[PDB]
């Protein structure tokens, strides 16, 4: 849900002059909202806590 | 609609261009190789019919899309390799070079390069 939520934030002579225009539209958005990423890391942290809690009952037994 | 989704604006955005590039290369090879009918060395007058304006606009658009998501000199090397290796559909290769020379930024000299080597 991290990488998917990020992957929505990224979406946000004549033939040379169309080729270059379509290259311009798809110039790799290398960039991702830190704020969003942070939102999700909290949501994840939440879950980590239970899962880690779970491992400890298990690596008891 | 099939060539529309092929247009990697909805795809290339989402998909990392590693396995996407091998997909496009396999797609180009499978367009050229498959049904190599009109293998006649006498396919000379048929160049006029494989002229860029007569080759269907959808073929032309697919070629444009494959050129967007890939690079020029890679593509030239790949063509040299393919045309030297194996059989060809001459309809697609002649339409393809007809699109190549105009679409790519002066690739008439990188073309005459492997022409001279051959």
């Amino acid at each position: 849900s991290l990488s998917s939520a990020i992957a929505k934030h990224e979406s946000n002579p004549y033939r040379k002059e169309l080729q270059r225009e379509k290259k311009k539209m798809l110039q790799t958005n290398l960039k991702v909202s830190g704020a969003l990423y942070r939102e999700i890391t909290l949501k994840v942290a939440e879950v980590q806590l239970k899962s880690d809690f779970a491992a400890q009952k298990l690596s008891n037994l | 609609c099939w060539f529309g989704v092929f247009s990697g604006h909805t795809l290339g955005s989402v998909i990392s261009t590693d396995p996407l590039k091998r997909f496009f290369s396999h797609t180009l090879t499978q367009i050229l190789t498959h049904s190599p009918v009109l293998k006649a060395s006498d396919a000379v007058q048929m160049q006029r019919e494989w002229s860029f304006a007569r080759t269907h606009p959808l073929l032309t658009s697919l070629y444009r899309r494959l050129f967007v998501m890939l690079s020029a000199e890679e593509l030239v090397g790949h063509l040299q390799e393919v045309l030297e290796t194996q059989e060809v559909h001459w309809q697609r290769v002649l339409s393809f070079v007809s699109a190549l020379v105009v679409c790519f930024p002066e690739a008439q000299q990188l073309l005459e390069d492997w022409v001279a080597r051959l």
